[PDB]
């Protein structure tokens, strides 16, 4: 019954496997894409022929991608646990906000998401992995030894193994992800012989395996992580769970990993550059002169004057013949508005990257060209970045995960200075994403010009008659006036006009109005 | 029309020019004289003390390099003219090929007419006078709107 | 459609065999089906050799076939408003109710 | 109009529509500062370590010779509006509607009303 | 002299085989010659203008150290002192025309140095521009060098590498110049005097593109 | 090879415009208003001719 | 039926109206928990029926999986003509320790 | 009534209670405003020096 030296040469055997399986087809396919991104030929370039490629998943990455930066990095509010209301501040506030320096500010910035969301355009999935870490150099006063830390960052995602029957992040039965590890760490691990191979680093690429098996000899447990040299002696402790993102990004029918816009485009730019290059054919091959031969013998015009046609007429007498090849359509460059319109309104219907004026004033006339066009008609850019969203909490969950584990008792100082233990936090489970994404969630010029219409100006027509006696307080009044704030760029200092609900500003209201009513 | 044989004339006489002109760069190397030239402004220096350089290009006469007055002509005054128009109209001003690149491309057909300096505005290759009429230009055309909501 | 009109592009783009009678099989039958430049056959002339290109009608009906291609279910233009130029005027009810939703 | 349509790297790609774009020039420059001011962290360590007795040049104002207790090294500076996107908004409206229905400034408002000409007289 | 010291010539000898062989072909494909004209000349506000963009700001503990004093001294560096607004600017000028920007810190006091980016000689991979497995730089180093203590055409220096020359205890990255019959001096310090800054698009390659590489088939459809 | 005449596409047409004339009259029974716009000018045109 | 040897090119029309589709269905099912109601009595409404369906909606409402159930929903409808789905119970944990 | 097509338009809008209340239907605070303070500064206010 004990499963000991058999679980080495079965996941041995199974890396070839699996490599066969998905390096054969989707390597080659995310390859070749890449292939395309860079303008590599496609073959229908020949000699003394065309040469027009097709550069087009540039500008629809460089379309999509800053409406992802400037919704994503907005406040530290992205994410809300939502807890029980009445006690929030000591985790729903706190934790987020610890989560907030442990990820920006500390780890890449928010360059962790340009390593990452190309990721989820380019390579069809963005997968991160979420890795211990140690700090050191105490007293060489500053006796504080053996710190702990995490961050998270990629394994080279031609290095994201995973098994046939998964269709899920917590589904794969076995994963595999490889990173560097030279020999100098191997010694610094103590590894006891050489490796599978004049300098240290002698080509190691070590092996993690995430997989559960049966090492006790009791029933199927849960999976413990391997960390191999050259399958050869393993480290192996009862693990928790997977630390990895999987982004689909288009979330595509039960599958490993989803689809991204290259699989969509590739045909349509493999046709742009086979109607480009046809166009150069016309410009360059049906514009040849010749011998000028009205019917002629003279072996075809000395064989179109040695294949070239350059400089020869001689052939007897010809008169004067253009001799004009037959050209292409005069619709082939019409048909240019036409694909235009086909492509652009697929993902990058905003013209170079926005729809405005130059002649004419965008006024708002009612409902602001009501909520933008829809928000473009509900654009799929922002569904997009919802599943982005949806899917990316987990990145926050299994962090949590390890700080509920064991992290310190660090103190941050968000907004003030003074923070407490983080030894012993609770998870909450549970998140929120509301005021981001597609959720109603008006936008920024739609909530300022709606409150600006409909709310600023509505109650100040409808005060000239019953007044502000029963209806909208001051503090309300302020609040909308934040948000505004909010809406001008920074919610506190760009206009202040606060003074809400305070003995500085009430009991001083109550005793200035009673001043004035004297 | 694939390489007139009038054209094959003139190239390969502008081609071998280029050893007669080297000639006449050994002639400018060993001394001419220190005055001045006659066009294009008042006023030149001496260069009377040259580099031989060994090397020297023709390129720019038929149809090589050679931006020719037909191939010019046809070009310039309709593609060219019409990517202007709609880079102006849609296509940007402050950003795409602006003004101090419009002197340039409007230039053109000055010079196809000849004249370079007396006929059009648009020369600023780097002028002061228009950069102080330009920021003149922002300082009484900005002040009253912002002047509005000043009061 | 795409297929045959980016078919008789390919067909048009290539070359012939520059000839009009030839003895020497078709210049070898179209240079082993490439048919680079190959006249030196018997005594035939340089000839582009045209051929019947496509009516440029179909075109008209693939506009069509792009409304059919909505008229099922979806002939509504993409399904995203853009307002580039002219804004969206209304005089009342906004043209009501945006023509009935 | 081949040339137009082939220039949608040349014109669409320099961040151009109509003065309606550089989000790629806001982008390139929060990149550079997430980017570049590496550098200048590396040349911040380097001086610290490889270097010592530091000063202060171009402005006399003070010379930080050593102690570089901590550093947490990032930017925020690519938050900003165009030229009037974050005032257009209640730019004529505050003054002209909170002040006007009910003037009761002190109770409806708030010394930063000052500030206004921080916003309009300052600009 | 070990086999350390041949490991480190052929790498130095095999490293432009690609670094500053293949990667010029992203100058030409013209268009930045009035882009960067039209974005970079103009940004001078969004680079040297302002010290909030670069901020220290540290924790509690240290929160009035140098928080404006470092700032300000490095405004020197910043602009008309070393590595100028100009000279900073050309960071970005080289990011147009190759493809990345470059700030070499090689060194009391450090100066941003080695302008000109085509100077950059890799080991054509990096994928970090901080810790790759080796990198190098290209100095003149002529044979006149009597500033320097022992230098007696040649065009070779500064070959410090990431590689397992530091004998120690471990493969550690000990700065070290050009063999030249054992003339490079040890200094144990992760300096790595190079940026390959991009700072336009940078994927998880070894660098990023530039404007004129985004335009290649529009250099040739522009104009021709 | 013989080519089909062009009055085809008149015959598609007419076959199209039949059907819609039995019982699908409206042209696409669509309103896509972006740039050409309904004017008002005397009760909607009124009730856009009565419906 | 590709011919070898030739332009063998596959235009992909489906993709754009199940993509177009899918938007609509989400801006109109992700919002909150005003879809459905439970139309209660007039005397009584808050007593039993709106905190219960509140109840169910957020047992739907982050408190299991999110929404990506929904676009499985539709995915699977569109796609393979019938979109199916199961609620099942399972057991909770986490006593003293 | 009215408040009850304002707090309809604040719903379409999307802020039920902490934001725009504007319900007031019948509250303790609403009671003595419409019935106290509302009539106590519409009755006996004007009292001033004009008075």
């Amino acid at each position: 019954p004990m499963d000991d030296e058999q679980v080495l040469r079965h996941l041995d055997q199974l890396v070839n496997d699996a490599l066969d399986f998905n390096s054969s087809e989707l390597s080659k396919q995310r390859s070749e894409a890449l292939k395309y991104y860079f303008g590599e030929p496609f073959g229908n370039e020949r000699p003394g022929k065309s040469g027009i490629v097709s550069r087009d998943v540039q500008e629809t990455v460089d379309w999509i991608m800053p409406s992802l930066m400037k919704v994503f990095t907005s406040g530290g509010q992205v994410v809300k646990y939502e807890p029980d209301t009445a006690e929030d501040v000591e985790q729903a506030e706190q934790e987020t906000e610890y989560v907030n320096y442990l990820f920006m500010r500390k780890n890449e910035g928010f360059k962790v998401m340009f390593d990452w969301f190309q990721d989820t355009l380019m390579m069809k999935t963005g997968v991160v992995k979420v890795y211990v870490e140690e700090v050191l150099k105490p007293t060489f006063i500053r006796k504080d030894k053996k710190k702990r830390e995490i961050k998270v960052l990629c394994v080279k995602p031609e290095n994201f193994l995973v098994d046939r029957l998964a269709t899920c992040i917590d589904d794969a039965r076995f994963l595999c992800h490889r990173e560097k590890y030279t020999v100098s760490d191997l010694r610094l691990l103590g590894v006891p012989e050489d490796v599978i191979e004049a300098e240290a680093n002698r080509e190691v690429w070590a092996s993690e395996c995430y997989t559960l098996l049966d090492v006790d000899g009791d029933g199927i447990s849960e999976l413990r992580r391997i960390l191999y040299v050259g399958d050869y002696i393993i480290s192996n402790e009862p693990w928790d769970c997977r630390p990895f993102a999987d982004l689909n990004a288009y979330r595509i029918a039960h599958k490993f990993h989803g689809m991204s816009v290259y699989d969509k485009i590739r045909d349509i730019q493999e046709i742009r550059s086979v109607l480009m290059r046809n166009i150069m054919d016309n410009i360059y091959r049906t514009n040849q002169g010749r011998s000028v031969v009205l019917d002629g013998q003279v072996n075809l015009e000395d064989l179109l004057t040695n294949e070239a046609a350059g400089i020869v007429r001689v052939k007897s007498m010809n008169s004067i013949t253009p001799l004009e090849t037959p050209q292409l359509s005069g619709e082939v460059y019409g048909m240019l508005d036409r694909l235009e319109a086909d492509r652009g309104k697929r993902t990058g219907i905003t013209d170079r990257t926005r729809g405005l004026d130059q002649n004419t004033l965008h006024s708002n006339q009612a409902a602001m060209s009501v909520n933008q066009l829809m928000t473009a008609a509900e654009q799929q850019i922002d569904l997009i970045a919802r599943m982005f969203a949806e899917t990316g909490v987990k990145r926050l969950f299994q962090l949590l995960h390890d700080h509920a584990i064991k992290y310190q008792n660090q103190e941050e100082v968000f907004q003030l200075r003074g923070k407490w233990v983080a030894v012993n936090p609770a998870n909450w489970r549970e998140r929120s994403d509301l005021t981001v994404t597609v959720g109603i969630g008006n936008m920024n010029k739609d909530q300022q010009m709606l409150h600006l219409m409909r709310i600023w100006e509505m109650a100040q027509a409808v005060v000239g008659g019953g007044g502000l006696g029963v209806l909208v307080s001051e503090q309300n009044l302020y609040n909308i006036l934040k948000e505004v704030t909010e809406n001008a760029g920074y919610k506190d200092p760009d206009r202040f006009w606060t003074n809400p609900n305070s003995p500085e500003a009430l009991q001083a209201k109550a005793i200035r109005e009673q001043k004035e009513a004297q | 029309a694939a390489e007139q044989q009038i054209d094959l004339i003139a190239r390969m006489f502008a081609e071998t020019g280029v050893k007669r002109l080297f000639q006449l760069l050994h002639d400018h190397a060993i001394k001419y004289q220190n005055q001045e030239e006659v066009f294009q402004l008042r006023g030149k220096w001496v260069a009377v003390n040259p580099a031989n350089w060994r090397e020297r290009s023709d390129l720019t006469v038929t149809v090589g390099i050679g931006n020719m007055n037909k191939d010019q002509q046809m070009l310039h005054l309709m593609r060219i003219w019409e990517m202007a128009q709609a880079v102006v109209g849609g296509g940007g001003l402050g950003v795409l090929v602006s003004e101090q690149n419009l002197y340039n491309i409007l230039k053109e057909v000055t010079e196809n007419a000849g004249y370079k300096d007396p006929d059009r505005f648009w020369t600023n290759p780097n002028s002061p006078e228009a950069l102080q009429a330009k920021a003149i230009r922002e300082q009484k055309e900005a002040q009253p709107k912002p002047e509005d909501i000043k009061a």
